[PDB]
RNA sequence: GAAAUUGUGGCGCAAUAGAUAUAGUACCGCAAGGGAAAGAUGAAAAAUUAUAACCAAGCAUAAUAUAGCAAGGACUAACCCCUAUACCUUCUGCAUAAUGAAUUAACUAGAAAUAACUUUGCAAGGAGAGCCAAAGCUAAGACCCCCGAAACCAGACGA
């Protein structure tokens, strides 16, 4: 509930919508298996769906790992300093794809 | 799951030790109504709905079903690249490396399931090579199975082992009602 | 036993993380946090439905405070606002109530000549030129 | 002791988390934490802010002396930013100078420059350096990277561009970045000042030929230990000004700032700004 | 060793050759290989100078020569995935790591 | 096959990939929750709850449909009546073009039994085949049959065709005997004697116009004529005919078997047919 | 706090034990060899539930048939308890 | 409710579990009889070391400020404003001044086939004998709790 959230007020960083629109998004941390179940739609999305985002969105720069991961996760870091930081496991394409957009 | 006899078991509230008096009487006390100290809800009573007893799991699939099942599988292996044919199993060593320099050599996998038939016809020296070898499992072909099939990455069969089979195999279809069971002789089964 | 509950302090968690700044042992103890927590949760679910409405009324304060500065009454105002076809929502009224108080004032003053217009047509039952800042644009 | 593990694994990144929270370390620059390309980073950073540059132009605009020093000690156990970063401060300055003397004619001398100053100053041109992620790609001696030293970075950066696409594009960019932080703030708070009922008068005279009376317009309160004192600013008759206040001299300050505004082609309203 | 194999560079006229050693005619794709010993023989030899075995999966598919000479002009390569996604036009944005 | 070809593509089928078809596995409901928790389906107090619900049939003391209907005997002597499996002459037909049941031998029962047209089970008191009418038109057979039970019609069409109806009698344990010979040769009993019609089947079987086999034989070609009378046709006359031979065959009555005697004991390991000597022995068996 | 600290040892398995490795090896021994065995006489067990599936019950009833005579008679008795139990609860007690 | 007749391990528990059991001891009982609890270092205590800590309730670090099912909407602000008749059970109907519940911890309650449905297998047959079969038969899957008398009787032990 909004007592127990902590609360905050609208802004936008550094005055983005006045002179260009800057991309707030750095970096995708792509932490995927070789092997396992759990990361299959992320795999998918590595052989895909991955560079021809890279092209569309040049500001990120992404990273892919590929390191022996349980569960893989995307790491998403951004202009101001903040990470959201958030999960891939067992997800297909087309969500992770959503997934990737959003952040 | 056919095997299986699960061996677990725990203590009704008659089985555990004693507790047959009532603690307290029922009316007078300002505690809890009981009857037996070793009722479930007491400490070190009676488990309510604990397993109890070995319990078979058993059950038959029609022998067709299995048929079907194991032959389902040699398609599955062909299909897959992962059955290999041998005209017989003869290693000129009889050592477990040359085994698995060849397997690497040729691609074959992780595990390699080895059939000829019979068992007392094995040639000694793959015999030898196996025995050491963890995943390279020799079997006759009176053993072959699914779950084994599935369990190993190949299947390694000899033309006789294959014949044999294929004998088995088919006389699944175009039979008969069984009428009594197949160890007593007919004129046709051996 | 077979399989116990390995995870449950988790589970536990989930309700205290959502009850830790309630007062006293609904905060602390899991049995009294969750009837609590419950309890806030349809609160909040509740609440939604009355923020509009507390919103809305206050708004309408807002407005009759400002019209009540120049001489007219709230629903007056609005009346003669829906006969003029100006449809600002009561948030908007309210926002220029407070923040553009010149524009507020034409609005009401706009409103005065068109309750004078209705006024005056009240007396003559028909005809003739309908008045000036009466009439309606038709859309077709 | 019971039979899981999963649980268990939980409970220890929890507690792991737990003691971030509570011991956090000393925060480490980007660099040395894992996934990190350099020279892709910078690529990325050039592509974003949608204007290209020279690659090998750039990079020299991150090196700093100090980071050089330690290199060198490092050695012992470039080109530097001098150049860019005095070009990048003194057509930055300029450009602002114009910009400025472009919308408001009517600001004096002083208070344009000091506008520019606090455009350009140690705190918001870090601020805005922060936000666009060039202390990252910064690399110097020590960390959190000092305000001057980024402020350095920010400036040969902007030398580096003007370098290489050219004097327009770098001012656009001025544009979109720096003086977009004098948005919400009114002057005053950029340009702080001390008595400015001596400046309105110059101002006056400068104008007029002329002095200014100094009228109470409307007061509630006053003995109440609240009050609300309305002081106007009248020449020849007419208000020029008139402001608010707890107390007469405060409001009489408040109606001397509004007319400095008044003025000074700035108030509230303003005109928008073209972009 | 290695699964990689580029398709010739002549083969339409080796592989025919071939045939012609083995057992000629007008129409040679088409010739149905049917007898087990030629098909034997054929695929073998190819299997020997190609580098190429034909998969045992797909050995009841090729009947004529010309299904074989299908199979023989497709590509195999190993590469691996990694070496893949470095040879698939890697944007500057992308860097793809390897932890193995 | 597609499915095969796609399988080239996809992992190798190992433990891991496996799946039951949606459909067989139902999802187990065990009542943990709200939805299937709280009365947990059982209601609300009183004897639905607890358990403890009155048997089955019982309708709470009023009295029960099933006692409140007299008493009658459906099913008075059940286990003590002769029960025939039938075989329409349709089915026979069917068995006949198939291979199965050759009719060049004669058709005992033993013989419908091996070719799995008729199944029959004495526990359950099936005491043998009865010839049965359905496929009365649609019929050309031309052989002889041991059969338990005959209709008249099913007997006709035969006989026109060219072959030979004969009824016989199975005791249980003789019935048994036939229907699996191999597992009683496995037993390791001798051959019994098989026992004649109890007392209520011998009319039946002394009769020829249902062709007994205790019947005199002076009179079925009576029998024979007046059938050819009634339903048409003509009696095709049986010695000039080739496979007479086969046709004159009787299986003379407490054999059991079509070749072998009384007390002859099969040794099927080592294949050899023990015979029992002894007068007494003999004598006996003959009875 | 039933949760713990200490996470534990590392649970090794090999999966090509020799028992893993050869699970299910000669089972299915009839449809491929002549029937002189059934895969019942495979499985090794109590003798009372020996290719015999049962229910709760039966199994019980079962064992006091083949067993219970050579049974311990502290034993015993706790079986035919449970059989009487058994009963009551089956052929009365539950629902339908 | 018959008969003939037929014929050297563990998808276990692991210290409230598993045996009542570190013990039929302590303790209770005239007696028969009932009958517990609990331990947890390291290679080394012929190393007393020093850290591993961080986590239940309860406390402490840290008493309190008008107003009210302990909160929610919020708000620049913890309160102050407005909205808001704890829960379970049992009830025609409970804020009820109807039951229960100091709190934490761990333990503590739906288990059975006929007959249906489902998806496989085979199919005028099915089923690894026996059983069923006017499309069947074989196969699996999926329904059916816990606590509580006063009582009755058998055999011991007590004046
Ligand atoms: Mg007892
Ligand atoms: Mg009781
Ligand atoms: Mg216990
Ligand atoms: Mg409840
Ligand atoms: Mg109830
Ligand atoms: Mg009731
Ligand atoms: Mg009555
Ligand atoms: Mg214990
Ligand atoms: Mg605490
Ligand atoms: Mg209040
Ligand atoms: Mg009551
Ligand atoms: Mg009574
Ligand atoms: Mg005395």
């Amino acid at each position: 509930t909004a007592r127990g959230t902590p609360s905050r007020f609208l802004a936008s960083v550094l005055h983005n919508g006045l002179g260009r629109y800057v991309q707030q998004l750095q970096r995708l941390s792509f932490s995927v298996s070789r092997d396992g179940a759990s990361s299959r739609g992320a795999r998918e999305f590595v052989e895909r769906e991955v560079i021809d985002f890279a092209r569309r969105n040049p500001g990120v720069v992404i990273y892919v790992n590929s390191r022996p991961c349980c569960v893989p996760r995307v790491v998403a870091e951004y202009l101001n300093g903040a990470v959201r930081e958030e999960s891939i496991h067992c997800k297909s394409v087309e969500e992770i794809s959503t997934l990737v957009q959003k952040l | 799951n056919f095997k299986r006899i699960s061996y677990a078991k725990t203590k009704t509230r008659a089985e555990v030790r004693g507790g047959g008096r009532k603690p307290w009487p029922q009316k007078g006390t300002g505690r809890a109504r009981h009857g037996s100290i070793r009722s479930p809800l007491w400490r070190g009573g009676g488990v309510a709905h604990g397993p109890r007893g070995p319990t078979s799991y058993y059950y038959m699939l029609p022998m067709k079903v299995r048929a079907l099942g194991l032959k389902v599988a040699l398609t599955v292996k062909l299909a897959q690249d992962d059955l290999h044919i041998m005209d017989s199993l003869e290693l000129p060593t009889g050592d477990p490396q040359y085994l698995t320099e060849l397997a690497h050599y040729r691609r074959w996998g992780d595990s390699v399931l080895l059939v000829d038939l019979t068992h007392e016809e094995m040639p000694q020296s793959i015999v030898e090579a196996t025995s050491r070898l963890k995943t390279f499992n020799l079997i006759p072909a009176v053993g072959l199975n699914v779950h084994s099939m599935l369990k190993h990455q190949t299947l390694v069969l000899t033309l006789p082992t294959v014949a044999f089979l294929e004998d088995k195999l088919l006389w699944q279809d175009s039979r008969y009602r069984p009428l009594y069971p197949f160890s007593l002789p007919y004129s046709d089964f051996p | 036993l077979r399989n116990r509950v390995t995870d449950r302090y988790f589970r536990i968690q989930e309700v205290l993380k959502h009850a830790r700044h309630f007062r006293g042992r609904k905060n602390r103890c899991y049995r009294l946090a969750v009837r609590t927590v419950i309890r806030a949760f349809v609160k909040c679910t509740k609440a939604r439905y009355l923020k509009k409405k507390n919103m809305r009324t206050l708004w309408i304060n807002r407005i009759t405070a400002a019209s009540q500065e120049h001489g007219l009454k709230y629903p007056a105002l609005i009346g003669n606002l829906v006969k003029c076809q100006v449809e600002l929502n009561r948030k908007v009224l309210a926002d220029l109530a407070i923040y553009e108080p010149k524009t507020f004032k034409s609005l009401a003053a706009l409103a005065s000549r068109r309750r004078h217009e209705g006024f005056a047509a009240a007396l003559g039952d028909g005809k003739e030129p309908e008045g000036i800042f009466s009439r309606v644009v038709q859309y077709h | 002791v019971k039979k899981g593990f999963r649980a268990a694994f939980r409970f220890q990144k929890e507690l792991e988390r737990q003691r971030l929270l509570r011991c956090p370390p000393p925060p480490v620059r980007r660099s040395e934490k894992p996934n990190w390309d350099y020279h892709a980073e910078i690529q990325a950073f050039g592509h974003r802010l949608q204007e290209n540059f020279s690659l090998d132009l750039l990079k020299t605009a991150f090196v700093n002396s100090c980071y050089i020093k330690s290199e060198e000690a490092k050695r012992q156990q470039l080109k530097s930013n001098q150049e860019l970063s005095e070009q990048g401060t003194s057509f930055s300055q300029t450009c602002l100078t114009q910009f400025l003397e472009d919308e408001y004619p009517d600001m004096p001398t002083e208070g344009i420059k000091n506008l520019v100053d606090f455009l350009t100053g140690e705190e918001v041109v870090c601020h805005v350096a922060r936000n666009l992620a060039v202390e990252q790609l910064t690399l110097s001696e020590e960390f959190p990277v000092p305000p001057a030293v980024l402020q350095q970075t920010f400036f040969a950066v902007i030398g580096a561009l003007l370098q290489s696409s050219g004097p327009e594009r770098t001012a656009l960019f001025i544009r979109d970045f720096l003086i977009t932080q004098m948005t919400g703030k009114e002057l005053f708070e950029m340009w702080k000042i001390i008595n400015p009922m001596g400046l309105l008068v110059e101002e006056l005279k400068k104008r007029n030929v002329s002095a200014p009376e100094s009228r109470l317009t409307r007061q509630s309160g006053g003995t109440t230990a609240l009050p609300l004192y309305f002081v106007g600013l009248y020449c020849d008759k007419k208000l020029i000004a008139e402001g608010p206040g707890e107390t007469v001299l405060v409001a009489e300050e408040e109606a001397a700032r509004v007319a400095l505004r008044k003025l000074y082609g700035f108030t509230e309203n303003r005109r928008p700004w073209n972009y | 060793r290695s699964r990689a194999y580029t398709p010739p560079e002549d083969l339409q006229s080796r592989l025919e050759s071939y045939v012609k050693e083995v057992f000629l005619p007008s129409n040679w794709q088409d010739i149905s290989l049917e007898d087990s010993r030629l098909k034997f023989n054929l695929l073998a030899h190819l299997a020997d100078d190609l580098g190429h075995v034909v998969p045992n999966s797909r050995l009841h598919q090729m009947c004529r020569v010309r299904d074989v000479l299908d199979f023989y002009n497709v590509p195999i390569q190993d590469r691996s995935k990694f070496d893949e996604l470095s040879a698939s036009n890697l944007p500057p944005n992308l860097k793809i790591t390897w932890s193995y | 096959a597609r499915a095969l070809d796609l399988l080239r593509g996809l992992p190798r089928v190992s433990l891991a990939n496996l799946k039951p078809n949606p459909g067989s596995k139902k999802p187990e409901r065990r009542p943990r929750g709200r939805r299937r928790g709280r009365k947990c389906g059982r209601g609300h107090k009183g004897e639905r709850q607890r358990g403890t619900r009155p048997r089955l049939g019982f309708e709470g003391g009023q009295t029960p449909f099933y006692i409140r209907i007299p008493k009658y005997g459906f099913n008075e002597g059940h286990s003590f009546r002769r029960q025939y499996k039938p075989l329409s002459l349709n089915r026979l037909q069917y068995l006949i073009d198939l291979g199965r049941v050759d009719p060049s031998q004669p058709i005992d029962l033993t013989q419908l039994v091996n070719g799995r047209g008729v199944t029959i089970q004495p526990l359950k008191r099936d005491y043998g085949v009865q010839l049965v009418e359905e496929g009365a038109d649609t019929f050309t057979a031309k052989v002889n049959i041991e059969v338990q039970l005959a209709s008249e019609l099913a007997i006709a069409a035969i006989e026109k065709n060219g072959g030979v109806v004969t009824t016989a009698f199975y005791d249980p344990r003789s019935l048994d005997i036939v229907c699996k010979p191999v597992p009683f040769f496995l037993r390791g009993q001798p051959i019994p004697k098989r026992m004649l019609p109890p007392e209520e089947l011998v009319p039946y079987y002394t009769d020829a116009k249902n062709r007994g086999y205790l019947a005199d034989p002076a009179k079925f070609p009576e029998a024979r004529l007046e059938l050819a009378r009634k339903y048409g046709y003509i009696l095709p006359d049986i010695t000039k005919d080739e496979l007479f031979k086969m046709l004159c065959t009787r299986k003379d009555p407490r054999q059991i078997f079509f070749g072998l005697a009384p007390g002859w004991v099969v040794n099927m390991a080592d294949k050899k047919i023990l015979k029992p000597t002894d007068e007494n022995l003999l004598k006996y068996y003959t009875s | 706090i039933g949760i713990r600290l200490t996470l534990p040892p590392p649970k090794v398995v090999d999966r090509w034990n020799e028992k893993r490795a050869m699970f299910g090896v000669y089972d299915n021994i009839g449809i491929l060899g002549n029937f002189e065995k059934h895969p019942k006489e495979l499985i090794r067990g109590p003798i009372w539930l020996r290719g015999w599936k049962g229910n709760e019950l039966q199994r019980c009833i079962r064992k006091r048939k083949m067993v219970g005579s050579r049974m311990f008679a502290d034993d015993l008795h706790n079986l035919n308890k449970r059989i009487r139990y058994l009963y009551k609860h089956f052929n009365r007690h539950g629902k339908f």
